[PDB]
C-alpha cells in the first residue's frame, strides 16, 4: 500500500482538524482532563510538581475528582506520576476531592499536601465541605490522616463554603494557612497558624473580599518588594483571575479591606480572560510560573462559550509572571517554551482580498483589507510586529480562515477601546469575550502567539496575555486584518516543531 | 433494556412556579425532585431512579 | 382562543391525572404544579410554541 | 497451561472486628459493619483493637489506628489479588419516635428538637378513652403501650428506651374546632413593646382573629412555646427607619428552630421588614434578601396624596384579593390609604430589571427566587410574593409593599374608606394559610 500526501502547503482551504487524546506542551493527559491545578517546588528534586484533579466527561455522580501528579522542571515538558490522591468512598466526607495545598517539613522529612473533602449529598448537621491532610514521606505514596477534620462551622463560618486550603511559611517560622470561607453572608479568606502543622489556632480573619464576591484558590506570595494575592472570582458574570498588590502583608490586607476597591493598576488587576482560571503560582527561587486551565467548548464550537460560566477542566496552561518597576504583574512566555520551537516555516501570502501592498517583508494594510497566509501546524509560534497609524486603530488576527471558509474566529486588537476582543467573525459576527490591557504609546506591537494543538496563547509588547481555545486552528492558514485604521506589519516569522 | 428516555425529555417535563414549561431555561439544568415542580405526566411517561417501577413499591430503580 | 381552550383541556387532564401518584408528594417530596394557560389574545408563534410543547410534554417517549 | 497464575482462591471475609471495647455485626449482604455505641460516647478518636480477617487477608487498616468514626469508613481486605470493599459505622444508641397517631389524626406536629409532639385532633372525640398508636425508628421501647387507652387532657409524657440510650417525649393535643394562629414579636409581651406599628398589628390580629396567640423570640428560643403547635405564624418586623436594617440577634438565634417549623409545614405570613428572614430561613432558591429596602422615622412620615396602589393582573382569582372595596370598575388596580394620609415608606420589594438586579424579567425573577408575583408595584416591582412548599413545607406569603400599614400620625386610620384594604388583605391571607 503505497500512502498518498496531500498538499498541505499550497492550499488555503479549510481542513477538519483533530485533536489528540494527549498533549505535549500545554499538557493533558491521555485519559482525562486537568482541573485546578496545585503547582508545588520540590526543595529536594529541584523541580516542579503541580497536582491537579483528574476530571472526566462521565463523572461519577457520588466520587469523583482524584488528585494526579505531574512533574516538570521548566514548564514545558511534562511527565505523569500517575494517581496519588485517590477519591474516598459514597458516604465518606472526601467523595469529592477539591483544590488544595502542598507543603514540605524538613522537621519530619514528609510532604503534607491539604485538600478540600465534599460530602455527597450533605445532611443539615453535615458539614458539605472539609479540609483534609495527606501525607508523604517520597511524594510516591500518600496516606491520608484520618485524625484530621478541619470543619469550617467550628470557627463560625460557612458550612457549604469551606474550600482552597492554601498554605506559605514566613520568615518568623509558622505556617499561615488561607481558608476561602464565607461568614454571616461575607467572603472571608480566614488565617489559621501553626507551629507543626498537626495544630492550628485560627488567627482571625486574613482578609475580606470585594463587593459580596467569592475567591477561588487564593495564593498569597513576596515578589522581591511587594506582596501579592493571585484569586480566581468565582461570580458568573466575571469568571477571570485577578490580584491585589502591596508593599507589605499589612498593606496586603488593609488592601480591599472593606469596600476599599485599591485596584493593583489601572485594569482591575487582570491578567487573562474568562479561558484562564484556577491560575496558581509556584516560584523555583529564580522564576515564578503560574498554572491554569484552559477551558474545552462543548460540541468542539469555539463559538460555544457558553452561558454563565464555561465548561470545567480542560488543558493545564503554565505562563512567567512578569514583574513591573511599578508592582504591576503580567503574564509572559515560559523561557523553555520559547526556546523549543527551533524549525522556522516560510510564509507567503495566499489570498489577496483587500487593497494591501506588499514590499517584501513588509505589509501595509488599510480599513477593510485583509492578508491570508499559508497553513499552520500542530505546533505553531506566529511572531510579528504591527506599527499602526495613530492609537484608535482596529487590526485582528484570525485563526480558522479558508478561502471557503464561512466563518472564522478573530482576535481584534482596537486601540481605540484600549483592550482586545475575541470574537466569531464570518456569517454569524457574535461577540464572545475581551481583555483590557495597556496600549503603547508608540503605536508598535510585538504581537506572538504559542500555539498547542487547538490551545493558543497570544502575547502582545509583553503587556497583554490572552488565552484562546481555537478547535481546528492547525494545519489551517491563519489571516491578518484591519478595519477602521491603517497598519503596517512586518517580521512575520512561523516557527513549528 | 432499550428504548431508555432522555435527560432533554426529562428536563421539558420539568415545569416552573406557574405550572407553564419552562420554554427557554428547562435545559440549563437537570431536574431536581426536592426543588423544582414537576409535570405529573412524567411520573406515567419516565421511571426516574428512586421511584417505583411502574407503580410497584416492590421495584424501586436505583442508578 | 379555541385552540388554547383545547391545550387547557389537556393540561387540566394532565394535571388531574394523579391517582396512583398522590402518595409521592409525602414518600418523595415531589411537587406538582400544572395549571391551564389563561385564555386571552396570542400571538402565532406564541400559541404554535406552547403547542410544540403541549405535544411533547404529552406525546414523550410515543414514537 | 491457560491459567494466568493470579491466584484468585483466597478469601476475604471479616469474621468480627472490635472498636475500642464495642464489637461490630457484620452483614455480607451489603458489606456493612455496624459498631453500637452508647448515646454519650465520642467517637472521634476511635481506636482499633482487633479486627480478625481470613487466612491470608490483609487490611487497609491496621491494629492499633486511631480513626474519626463519625462518618462511615471504607476498608479494603485484599487476598492475593481479590479484594473487598467493606464499609464501618459506628452508631450512638438512640430511640427517636418517627410518627404518632392518636387513632383518627396521623398527622401531627413532631419536633425532636424538643422531643415534643402537637395534635389536632378535634374535641368531639371523648378526650378520656383516646389511644396512641407510634411508629419508631428500631428496636426502641416505648413505655405507654402503642395503641392504649389513655387520658390526653395533661401533656402526656412518653419514655423511649433502646440500651443506653433514654429519651422523653411531651404530646398535647388540643384544638377547639378553630385552628391556632401566632403572632411574632420582638420580646416581651404585647403591652410591653416598642415599635407601635407593630403594637397596633398585633391588638387587631387579637381583636379579628379567633383564637389568636402572641409568642416571643426569647419565648421560642428557650421552649417556653412550641412553633408546631400553631398553623401559621404572622410577622410584621418594622425598623424605625434606615433601610436593610439587620435582623435581631434573637431572631437569627430562633431562625433555625423556624425553618425546622417550616419543614414541618407551618405557614408564614411576613409582612414590611420581615422579608430579609427569607433568606435566613432557605425560603427562597436564590437565597437572597430583596433588593429594594429603604426607610423613614415614624415621627415624621411623609404625608402625599397620590393614591398608591398594587396593579395584580393575573392574580384577580387568588383568594388573597377576595371581597376588596375597589374604587372603580377596574378590578386590575387595587386602591389602598389613598389621599392625606401618614404612610412611611417603609416598603421592601423586589426590581424587575437588568442594570443593578438579577431579575432581568418577571420570569428570571420566577425562575431564581421560585415564588409566584401576586401583585406588582407599578414599576416593575415585586411587591407581593407567594412561595408554595417545596418538599412537605408550609406556605410563605410575603408583603413587602409600603401601602401595608396599620399605626401612623394620623388619627383615625380606619377613617380613609379604603385603608380597610389592609385589614381585608390580612384576613384574606390568615384564612389562606389556615385552609
Ligand atoms: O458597600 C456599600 C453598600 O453597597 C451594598 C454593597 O454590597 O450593596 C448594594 C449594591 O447594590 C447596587 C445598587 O443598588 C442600588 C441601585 O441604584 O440601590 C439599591 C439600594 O438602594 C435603595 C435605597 O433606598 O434604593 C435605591 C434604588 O432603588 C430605587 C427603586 O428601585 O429607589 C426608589 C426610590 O423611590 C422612593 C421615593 O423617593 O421611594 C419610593 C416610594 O414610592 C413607592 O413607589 C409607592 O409609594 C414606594 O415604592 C415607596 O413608598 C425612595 O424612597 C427610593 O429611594 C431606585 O430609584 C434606586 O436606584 C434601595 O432600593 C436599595 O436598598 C444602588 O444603591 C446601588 O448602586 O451597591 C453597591 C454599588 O457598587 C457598585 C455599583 O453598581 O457595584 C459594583 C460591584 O458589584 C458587582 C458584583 O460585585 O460588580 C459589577 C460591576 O463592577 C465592575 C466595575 O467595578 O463592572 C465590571 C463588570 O460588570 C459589568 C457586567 O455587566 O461589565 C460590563 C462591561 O461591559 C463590557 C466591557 O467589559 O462591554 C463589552 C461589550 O463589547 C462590545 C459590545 O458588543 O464589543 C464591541 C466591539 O469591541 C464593543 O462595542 C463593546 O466592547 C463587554 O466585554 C463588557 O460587558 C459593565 O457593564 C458591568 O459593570 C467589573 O470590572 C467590575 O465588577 C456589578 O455588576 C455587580 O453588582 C461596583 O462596581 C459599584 O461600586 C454594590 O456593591 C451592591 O450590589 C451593601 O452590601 C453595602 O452596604
Ligand atoms: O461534578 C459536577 C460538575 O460540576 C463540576 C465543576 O467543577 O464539579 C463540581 C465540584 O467540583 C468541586 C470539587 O470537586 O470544586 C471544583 C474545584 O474547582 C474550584 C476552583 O478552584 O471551583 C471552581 C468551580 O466551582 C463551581 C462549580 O463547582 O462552584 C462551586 C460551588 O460550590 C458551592 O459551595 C455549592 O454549594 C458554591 O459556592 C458554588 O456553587 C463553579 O463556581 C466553578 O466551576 C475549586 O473551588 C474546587 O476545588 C466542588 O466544589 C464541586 O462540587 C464538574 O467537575 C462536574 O462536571
Amino acid at each position: 500500500p503505497i500512502l498518498t500526501q496531500k498538499n498541505w502547503d499550497g492550499t488555503a482551504t479549510y481542513f477538519q482538524s483533530s485533536d489528540e487524546h494527549g498533549f505535549s506542551m500545554y499538557y493533558k493527559p491521555q485519559v482525562g482532563f486537568v482541573g485546578a491545578p496545585m503547582p508545588f517546588y520540590d526543595p529536594v528534586a529541584k523541580d516542579f510538581k503541580v497536582m491537579y484533579l483528574q476530571d472526566y466527561r462521565p463523572n461519577p455522580e457520588a466520587t469523583y475528582h482524584p488528585i494526579f501528579g505531574v512533574a516538570t522542571k521548566d514548564g514545558a515538558t511534562y511527565e505523569s506520576l500517575g494517581e496519588l490522591i485517590s477519591c474516598g468512598g459514597r458516604d465518606e466526607q472526601d467523595a469529592a476531592i477539591g483544590t488544595g495545598g502542598t507543603i514540605y517539613n524538613p522537621a519530619d522529612k514528609l510532604y503534607y499536601t491539604f485538600y478540600t473533602g465534599n460530602k455527597f449529598k450533605p445532611s443539615s448537621d453535615q458539614n458539605a465541605q472539609v479540609v483534609m491532610v495527606a501525607t508523604s514521606p517520597d511524594f510516591k505514596t500518600w496516606t491520608k490522616n484520618r485524625t484530621f477534620y478541619l470543619k469550617g462551622d467550628t470557627y463560625g463560618y460557612d458550612k457549604n463554603d469551606f474550600r482552597d486550603p492554601f498554605l506559605f511559611q514566613t520568615e518568623d517560622g509558622v505556617y499561615h494557612m488561607l481558608i476561602a470561607t464565607r461568614k454571616n453572608g461575607k467572603g472571608h479568606i480566614a488565617e489559621f497558624t501553626s507551629a507543626d502543622l498537626k495544630e492550628w489556632e485560627s488567627a482571625g480573619t486574613f482578609m475580606t473580599m470585594m463587593w459580596d464576591r467569592f475567591y477561588e484558590c487564593p495564593d498569597v506570595f513576596k515578589m522581591g518588594d511587594w506582596w501579592y494575592l493571585i484569586y480566581s472570582e468565582q461570580a458568573s458574570f466575571m469568571r477571570k483571575v485577578q490580584y491585589f498588590k502591596g508593599r507589605t502583608l499589612e498593606d496586603l490586607k488593609a488592601t480591599t479591606a472593606n469596600d476599599a476597591g485599591i485596584w493593583p493598576d489601572n485594569r482591575e488587576g487582570m491578567l487573562d480572560s474568562r479561558a484562564f482560571y484556577a491560575g496558581k503560582t509556584a516560584s523555583d527561587g529564580t522564576n515564578r510560573y503560574i498554572w491554569g486551565w484552559c477551558p474545552t467548548r462543548a460540541g468542539n464550537d469555539n463559538g460555544n462559550v457558553g452561558d454563565v460560566e464555561p465548561e470545567w477542566a480542560g488543558n493545564l496552561v503554565a505562563q512567567r509572571l512578569i514583574q513591573h518597576e511599578d508592582g504591576t504583574l503580567t503574564l509572559g512566555v515560559p523561557d523553555a517554551i520559547d526556546r523549543k520551537y527551533t524549525s522556522a516555516q516560510e510564509v507567503k501570502v495566499m489570498a489577496k482580498d483587500g487593497n494591501m501592498i506588499e514590499s517584501g517583508k513588509t505589509y501595509t494594510l488599510g480599513e477593510g483589507a485583509s492578508v491570508i497566509f499559508n497553513r499552520l501546524k500542530v505546533h505553531n509560534k506566529i511572531s510579528f510586529t504591527v506599527k499602526t497609524a495613530s492609537n484608535t486603530d482596529r487590526f485582528g488576527i484570525s485563526f480558522v480562515r479558508g478561502t471557503d471558509s464561512a466563518s472564522w474566529y478573530s482576535i481584534h486588537v482596537n486601540a481605540d477601546e484600549g483592550k482586545a476582543n475575541f470574537e466569531k467573525d464570518g456569517d454569524d459576527a457574535k461577540y464572545l469575550f475581551d481583555n483590557k490591557f495597556n496600549i503603547p504609546a508608540d503605536n508598535e506591537y510585538r504581537v506572538t502567539i504559542y500555539s498547542d494543538q487547538s490551545v493558543c496563547v497570544t502575547y502582545i509588547n509583553d503587556q497583554l496575555s490572552f488565552t484562546n481555545r481555537i478547535y481546528q486552528m492547525q494545519k489551517n492558514p491563519w489571516s491578518l486584518c484591519c478595519y477602521k485604521g491603517e497598519i503596517t506589519v512586518s517580521d512575520v516569522q512561523v516557527s513549528t516543531y | 433494556d432499550f428504548h431508555k428516555p432522555s435527560q432533554n425529555l426529562v428536563n421539558a417535563f420539568k415545569t416552573d412556579s406557574q405550572g407553564k414549561p419552562l420554554f427557554s431555561t428547562y435545559d440549563n439544568e437537570n431536574y431536581e425532585v426536592a426543588t423544582d415542580n414537576v409535570d405529573p405526566r412524567l411520573f406515567h411517561t419516565v421511571g426516574m431512579p428512586g421511584f417505583p417501577y411502574k407503580y410497584n413499591e416492590g421495584y424501586i430503580i436505583q442508578k | 382562543t379555541d385552540a388554547i381552550s383545547l391545550i387547557n383541556e389537556v393540561r387540566s387532564r394532565a394535571a388531574g391525572s394523579t391517582m396512583l401518584i398522590f402518595n409521592y408528594k409525602e414518600d418523595y417530596g415531589v411537587n406538582f404544579k400544572v395549571t391551564p394557560y389563561d385564555l386571552k389574545a396570542y400571538a402565532q408563534d406564541e400559541a404554535m410554541k406552547m403547542l410544540k410543547w403541549e405535544r411533547r410534554v404529552e406525546f414523550g417517549m410515543e414514537s | 497451561d491457560f491459567k494466568s497464575g493470579l491466584r484468585l482462591d483466597g478469601d476475604v471475609w471479616v469474621n468480627s472486628i472490635r472498636l475500642d471495647e464495642y464489637a461490630g455485626t457484620v452483614d455480607y449482604q451489603n458489606k456493612a459493619i455496624v459498631v453500637g455505641v452508647p448515646y454519650d460516647y465520642d467517637i472521634t478518636r476511635m481506636v482499633v483493637t482487633e479486627m480478625n480477617l481470613s487466612e491470608g487477608a490483609k487490611a487497609s487498616i491496621a491494629i492499633g489506628e486511631t480513626i474519626d468514626f463519625s462518618l462511615p469508613v471504607s476498608l479494603t481486605v485484599k487476598n492475593g489479588d481479590v479484594q473487598m470493599s467493606y464499609t464501618i459505622t459506628v452508631k450512638r444508641d438512640e430511640a427517636k419516635i418517627l410518627t404518632f397517631k392518636l387513632n383518627d389524626t396521623y398527622v401531627g406536629k413532631v419536633d425532636q428538637l424538643s422531643k415534643t409532639i402537637s395534635v389536632v385532633v378535634p374535641l368531639t372525640v371523648d378526650i378520656t378513652q383516646l389511644k396512641g398508636t407510634f411508629t419508631v425508628t428500631d428496636g426502641a421501647t416505648v413505655t405507654p403501650a402503642s395503641g392504649s387507652i389513655q387520658d390526653f387532657t395533661n401533656p402526656v409524657t412518653y419514655t423511649a428506651t433502646y440500651r443506653s440510650a433514654v429519651t422523653p417525649y411531651v404530646v398535647t393535643v388540643t384544638q377547639g374546632n378553630v385552628i391556632p394562629t401566632a403572632f411574632v414579636g420582638t420580646a416581651s409581651s404585647v403591652s410591653l413593646l416598642t415599635s407601635p406599628e407593630e403594637k397596633a398589628a398585633a391588638q387587631w390580629m387579637m381583636d379579628n382573629v379567633s383564637m389568636s396567640e402572641y409568642i416571643s423570640f426569647k419565648d421560642v428560643v428557650d421552649g417556653k412555646v412550641d412553633l408546631g403547635k400553631y398553623t401559621a405564624i404572622w410577622w410584621h418586623f418594622h425598623a424605625d427607619n434606615g433601610d436593610n436594617p439587620p435582623l435581631p440577634d434573637d431572631a437569627k438565634a430562633a431562625a433555625e428552630k423556624f425553618k425546622v417549623y417550616y419543614q414541618n409545614g407551618g405557614n408564614l405570613l411576613l409582612t414590611r421588614y420581615a422579608t430579609f428572614y427569607i433568606a435566613n430561613l432557605g425560603i427562597a432558591k436564590d437565597e437572597r434578601v430583596p433588593n429594594n429596602s429603604w426607610g423613614g422615622n415614624e415621627d415624621s412620615p411623609e404625608i402625599t396624596s397620590a393614591p398608591w396602589s398594587f396593579l395584580i393582573t393575573g392574580s384577580e382569582s387568588h383568594p388573597l384579593f377576595q371581597d376588596l372595596r375597589w374604587k372603580d370598575g377596574d378590578k386590575s388596580t387595587v386602591y389602598t390609604c389613598d389621599a392625606g394620609y401618614a404612610i412611611t415608606n417603609s416598603t421592601a420589594q423586589w426590581h424587575i430589571g437588568t442594570d443593578w438586579g438579577g431579575y432581568d424579567d418577571l420570569n428570571a425573577w420566577r425562575n431564581l427566587t421560585g415564588g409566584i408575583d401576586l401583585a406588582h408595584g407599578g414599576d416593575g416591582a415585586v411587591v407581593i410574593a407567594e412561595f408554595e412548599p417545596r418538599s412537605n413545607s408550609g406556605r410563605t406569603l410575603c408583603i413587602g409593599s409600603g401601602c401595608y400599614d396599620w399605626y401612623g400620625k394620623g388619627v383615625d386610620a380606619s377613617a380613609d374608606y379604603y385603608h380597610y384594604n389592609v385589614e381585608q388583605m390580612t384576613l384574606n391571607a390568615i384564612n389562606y394559610l389556615c385552609k
